[PDB]
């Protein structure tokens, strides 16, 4: 049924199918009409194009193909991208390709070395932080026990 | 995470007590004068105080 | 990915426009190969689980069903139209005229607010719901 | 459901 | 004895170009009003700061001149459609008291 049905109206000539550089896409002769006679001269005329286009196809192709082989190297497509986790993908079993839950549920010590080097660092300041003059410290045992001295 | 539905009040048909409680104290009336005002013939402020 | 279901028939479509007339109904008549059909899936991914409670945006292939692009001259690579009870809202974007998007909206919150006031024009019934957004111009700076 | 039409997205991409 | 040579330094100069930028790009839905503000706040730091050395820098006045035309050339996208053929500064220039946009610009716009 056509779209008349939905009692709706306006307000291959897409805009993908066509372009700028050669116009629209598409053959502007219908592939329907064709016939034996249609098959020769289809033939002859591209035995005469081929032959027309081996002048330096050898060439062409031989350095077509080596440079396809080094944008191998550094143009991997998307699917071969995940090609080889796609290809031992298939070892899990069907119970571990249905126990996937729902998303909405000796040895190297690091901060060994670093604390060991702070705690040295602070000894050494505080033997020199030992030979200070006047510094000062108010206790924070008497400073909130005379807090409450003036309070309402 | 809904998004509530593109729907506003019907009609107003209540107030003083019952709803001018809420218009004051929450959505308190503000001066609504003196600081909506220009005065296009005069300058109050300065040029650029902003 | 697509989540959204495309109506791959036509009249299935027609029908489905005919199927819910309480919300707003998007269809993406972009065709999936294109990468700016697939920034619009994209985009309506983004709004998928939030407009849901007030719409049913459903993807189109134009290569699938001809007749949407024939007959309403969907020519745009991925064209966003809406259609409400058997009536296609016309958003005031004022790029001359209002029966498509024919931009690869990358922000979700601007159609957001895009299907939330063409929800309210619907149920206020104006043909040409006034976009708020000053699509007129590439809104770039 | 979506993974036949994913799929065929893909193959022509 | 001697002649001190100021300019603004071209941190000074890039500062101003990016916040310019900034404030034309995330103008977005606020109003004209706003926009012309905040131009008018950033152009009264940058002279108030380089006093004398925005004189010097003809490279800052040539970047003043073209953010005050694109700003101008905003609030017109804003107000008109298309492109106005010289609108006049009344629209933009005349104070807000007045009802106009209240911009500050050190261009040299002849009444």
């Amino acid at each position: 049924v056509p779209g008349l049905g939905r009692g709706a109206t306006g307000f291959d000539l897409n805009d993908t199918n066509y372009d700028e550089f050669n116009g629209y896409a598409g053959s502007l002769f219908s592939s329907g009409p064709y016939e034996k006679d249609d098959e020769e001269a289809d033939a002859i005329y591209a035995a005469l194009d081929k032959r027309m286009d081996e002048r330096r196809k050898e060439r062409r192709e031989q350095r077509e193909k080596e440079e396809i082989e080094k944008y191998r190297m550094e143009r991997p497509k998307i699917q071969q991208q995940f090609s080889d986790l796609k290809r031992k993908l298939a070892e899990v079993t069907e119970e571990e390709w249905l126990s996937i839950p729902e998303v909405g549920d000796g040895e190297l010590d690091m901060r060994k070395i670093g604390q060991a080097r702070n705690t040295l660092m602070d000894m050494r300041l505080s033997q020199v932080s030992d030979s200070v003059s006047g510094q000062t410290v108010v206790d924070p045992k008497g400073y909130l026990t005379d807090l409450n001295s003036m309070i309402p | 995470k809904p998004l509530p539905a593109p729907l506003d009040g019907q009609r107003k048909k209540r107030g003083g007590r019952r709803y001018r409680k809420m218009k004051e104290r929450l959505g308190l009336t503000e001066i609504r004068k003196q600081a909506n005002r220009m005065s296009f013939g005069e300058i109050e402020e300065d040029a650029y105080q902003e | 990915s697509y989540m959204l279901p495309h109506l791959h028939n036509g009249w299935q479509v027609d029908q489905a426009i005919l199927s819910e007339e309480d919300r707003v109904v998007v269809i993406r008549f972009g065709h999936d190969w294109d990468p700016t059909c697939m920034k619009m899936d994209e985009v309506l991914y983004s709004i998928a689980e939030k407009v849901k409670n007030f719409a049913v945006i459903y993807l189109v292939d134009i290569t699938e069903v001809p007749d949407f692009n024939k007959m309403y001259e969907l020519y745009d690579p991925c064209t966003v139209m809406f259609f409400f009870r058997n009536k296609h809202i016309m958003i005031d974007l004022g790029t001359g005229n209002n029966n498509k998007i024919n931009w690869a909206m990358e922000d979700k919150q601007e159609m957001v607010d895009i299907i939330e006031t063409v929800y309210r024009g619907a149920r206020k019934g104006r043909g040409l719901v006034v976009s708020p957004k000053d699509y007129s111009t590439k809104y770039r700076y | 459901d979506i993974e036949s039409s994913l799929k065929q997205l893909a193959e022509r991409r | 004895t001697a002649q001190c040579f100021l300019r603004v330094d071209d941190e000074s100069m890039q500062r101003f170009h990016n916040r310019v930028r900034q404030i034309l790009m995330a103008s977005g839905s606020t109003t004209f009003t706003k926009i012309v503000n905040k131009w008018n706040t950033a152009l009264i730091g940058l002279m108030t700061y380089f006093r004398e050395a925005v004189v010097n820098t003809q490279e800052l006045l040539d970047l003043l001149v073209k953010c005050e035309n694109k700003i101008q050339t905003r609030i017109k996208i804003g107000l008109n459609s298309k492109m106005p053929s010289r609108f006049p500064p009344v629209v933009f220039y005349t104070p807000k008291e007045l009802g106009g946009l209240g911009m500050l610009s050190m261009g040299h716009v002849l009444i």
